[PDB]
């Protein structure tokens, strides 16, 4: 419907090689995790397996829209 | 020459399709009806506690 229009308007004039505020200020990224399982700690290789759900949240003033929908929920296609 | 009419059908289907939006984004909850056919239960590795 109109969500396609929003997604198309967000990607018109968008350069995904430049971080948000490339020449203004550093980008503050909030990182969270969820350690599912810490695998076997084998001493022979001095290593250990871990399985996590790494979540990163940041602010991007270019992906800013104004419509009735508050949040856009998307898969790995975008 | 059904190839041409089926090509036109497919191109009408995909014309204006957004694969980033689930079916019924506004007024429905998608119902994914799953199913499994286990062709072969592989060897249950006891060392790794996997299967």
């Amino acid at each position: 419907g109109d969500v396609t229009v929003i997604l198309n308007n967000l990607l018109e004039g968008y350069d995904n090689k430049l971080r948000p505020d490339i020449g203004v200020k550093p980008t503050l990224i909030h990182t969270d995790m969820y350690v599912n399982s810490i695998g076997p700690v084998n001493a022979i290789n001095m290593e250990y397996t871990i399985d996590i759900f790494f979540a990163q949240t940041w602010y991007d003033r270019r992906l800013k829209f104004n419509s009735t929908i508050k949040v856009l929920r998307l898969n790995s296609n975008m | 020459d059904n190839t041409t009419v089926f090509t036109r059908i497919l191109d009408r289907l995909l014309d204006g399709y957004d694969n980033r939006l689930r079916p019924g984004l506004g007024e429905r909850v998608t119902e994914v009806k799953t199913d499994i056919f286990v062709t072969s239960f592989g060897p249950v590795s006891d060392h790794d506690m996997e299967y």
